[PDB]
DNA sequence: AAAC
DNA sequence: AAAC
DNA sequence: AAAC
DNA sequence: AAAC
């Protein structure tokens, strides 16, 4: 016999519906697509973002981020997929990494638990890849878990929780950026030449505290470049970022004239252009809803901290220029701020930055989505949003904070037989 | 490597209508003959 | 105390004198620059190519390969590199690899042995990397020695044995390419739709046989690409071929007129364009010196086995379009020929192949450089060339096989701070 | 990547006349002074 | 002495 | 890897 | 029935 | 990483 030894690329058309749903700070999966090696993808994303209905008329727009990110399964399966492929047809199988057993419980993936319970390790690993390199803050450390089945129903089934837009509060310098840097010197001299060199290694230090925590960025400050190989990193191919309105419903009954309900509809596109594959992987595209961080009780630094000095109400140039960042407590800007709760800010960063002001008749009308007490914690805990600060914002409904229906128009130009070479034994 | 965002797509929002893509190409169902 | 934070980048002369030698089918490393990330590399080597003095006048020409590869320092320490860089300077110092106490144990890496006897490891791993993705037949093991001081001399001295230019001997099929494939069938009846399928499976093993016994090429297959991140393997820069010649020297005394001694000076020209270093590496410059394969007693396949049959003369393409590799003995293609030495030839090789000619006249002649009995081993050992069937062709001399005197002008436009930026204090 | 080819320098071979590059830069050797 |  |  |  |  003679087979079917070739394909010729023509158009795959693998669209489908997406009915999404999720929490206001949690990055969650909306849609992957598997990729063939040498493929050609494009996606158009068009739906509608909805926001829960709202206990009051709407106040303030949402922040909504989509993105397409590419991640080569080699990635994930490191040597034991090169191995794969070179092996061939009798390959041993891929790993498969397990659920909980729920049907939500893998749902921050965007799909639903198979009742065995278990799934592609790259479906899961891929997820960590994109979260580690471009979500969690530099420095907070990488998510490690092997199974989905390590995490909570929160992480399992909302996605896992982002960082903040950023803030003096929310966006402090580094945990251990030093705030001092001893040279051992002599009892009665100090080596002049030994102090400048100090001064070298210090800058070496700081630059990567503030700029360079990532191998990837440490190579760029050289002016080099590092391919997405270099370091395993997810490619982002495309980022969309809008804002969604609404309209507000008037009520119209005796008891409720004069009340109102925010209805967020929102258009939205996500579109992809067209990408080369070059190996085996899957296309992930994410989802991540967040509102400003507007706390109900942040005073401005100097309203709050007290007796001015020379140095923090002058704006010196030369004193803001050159002293060490400032360490500061969650008291000297929030009302209920714990004083034990420190934080580094740049020196001058209070004239650099103005917080939003909420009148404290707002405290604690439900209906806005402001944050009402300072969040208590360590600073890893500041920053990454929790998506209960904003339980007393809607209608509590089925369907989470916020629900999209989209249409993903996705064109593959692969290469494997038509459907019916394929059922055709000749 | 992403980019530009774009949900800004002003207009009400549409009911979605129809699960099949924009540009098709070959044949993916036979089921015997024709079927409505 | 402030500090010169910056450099600005300016041409670095890092130019210098090559005197090197090697033997015939040697792979030797004849210059190594270390490279900084984001710093543009060029280089023009210009020198003559030599051969030691041989035995009687000219008779063949033989073929230089220069090779520039580029090889980051992250491909040879991974992680460790990536941590080293992040850690900056308090990094743990990077690992040494060990050589054999003598001078010349460490000239395979074009240096001379410190008398510590240690080398950087990125050195010696390069050159292990480079040999195993461009050097060995690709079904051969790799090489993988953990120290230089694992080699034999001849190794560690003049460089690893690299193959012969193809040929029928020379080239065969890959050792474990199957001659026939099996299909279960049942007792009183074969499935034909299985039977296709069996078809299928085969053309994918075959392929890998053939073609695709690399990762990287297995990728190519499906029209994807792959990074020299992908597989960790050096990029080639540049490669510049050619022949080298003389001329020959006509003795004149009373008992040498009428003989000739073959004088091989060769002007030969390496350019490697301007080059962009991504990351830290070492840029690897080696030269092969090789003749092509000409054995004194090679047979005409058809000159040699037997009777013939109608599919050896006839070159009917039906035949020769349709059947099994054809396994074949070191004799029916030689006069000493090995009966027990096989090899798997293509169906009709003999009508697509001719071999060269040698008189008898000439078989224990000195002076030709011709390969005086056929190889006699494994299939890896006739493949790699044997430098001692190049002994018999040339004076004996001090500087081995070959000598080569260059000049390396090497130009890299580095940012790194003036020599005096670099003495003085302020 | 690599390609062609070229020590087809055609020319008798010159003595090797110095060991200093093609384009050079910045000075490099601080001595006290001028050293000829 | 590829120098504020 | 002179490839449906 | 994206068909020698 | 609004960088000698």
């Amino acid at each position: 016999s003679n087979i079917q030894t070739g394909a010729e690329r023509m158009p795959h058309d693998l669209s489908h519906l997406g009915f999404l749903a999720g929490q206001i700070g949690r990055l969650i999966t909306i849609s992957t697509t598997p990729v063939i090696a040498g493929d050609s993808f494009e996606m158009d994303a068009v739906g509608a973002l909805r926001l829960s209905p709202l206990r009051r008329g709407l106040a303030i727009d949402s922040t909504v981020d989509i993105f397409t990110f590419y991640v080569p399964h080699r990635h994930v399966y490191g040597e034991q997929w090169i191995k794969f492929m070179k092996d061939g047809v009798n390959a041993t199988p891929l790993p498969t990494v397990n659920t909980t057993g729920y049907i939500d419980h893998a749902a921050f993936l965007g799909t639903i638990n198979p009742d065995t319970n278990k799934i592609p390790k790259h479906l899961f690993q891929g997820y960590l890849n994109i979260y580690n390199n471009y979500f969690k803050a530099p420095w907070m450390p990488d998510r490690t878990e092997a199974n989905p089945n390590e995490l909570n129903q929160d992480d399992a089934r909302y996605g896992f929780r982002c960082c903040h837009l950023k803030n003096i509060w929310t966006a402090p310098l580094p945990p251990e950026t030093e705030l001092s840097r001893q040279m051992t010197t002599s009892t009665t001299s100090i080596d002049i030449m030994g102090l400048q060199a100090a001064y070298a290694n210090l800058h070496t230090d700081q630059e990567r505290d503030y700029f360079m925590q990532r191998y990837r960025d440490v190579i760029s400050s050289f002016g080099g470049k590092t391919s997405y190989d270099a370091d395993n990193r997810p490619l982002l191919v495309m980022r969309s970022n809008l804002w969604a309105s609404g309209y507000d419903v008037d009520g119209t009954d005796q008891t409720s004239l004069g009340q109102f309900s925010g209805r967020v509809q929102q258009t939205y596109k996500h579109s992809v252009p067209r990408f080369f594959v070059p190996e085996h992987g899957t296309m992930f595209t994410l989802a991540l809803v967040r509102f400003p961080p507007t706390a109900t009780k942040e005073i401005q630094y100097l309203n709050a901290k007290g007796a001015l000095t020379y140095t923090d109400i002058a704006g010196d140039p030369v004193l803001y220029g050159n002293l060490p960042p400032r360490e500061i407590s969650m008291k000297d800007v929030f009302r209920s701020g714990d004083s034990s709760k420190k934080f580094k800010i740049a020196e001058g960063q209070w004239y650099r930055y103005a917080p939003s002001y909420v009148s404290p008749a707002y405290h604690l009308l439900e209906g806005f989505p402001f944050i009402q007490e300072p969040p208590s914690g360590d600073l890893q805990e500041r920053v990454l949003i929790r998506h209960h600060d904003y339980d007393q914002c809607f209608q509590s409904v089925q369907l989470l904070q916020w629900n999209s229906q989209v249409k993903f128009n996705v064109t593959v130009y692969r290469n494997l037989p038509t459907t019916r070479d394929s059922i055709m034994t000749s | 490597k992403g980019k530009k965002r774009s949900g800004a797509r002003p207009g009400r929002p549409q009911p979605l209508r129809g699960t099949k893509g924009k540009r098709k190409g070959a044949r993916l169902w036979y089921v015997g003959g024709q079927q409505f």
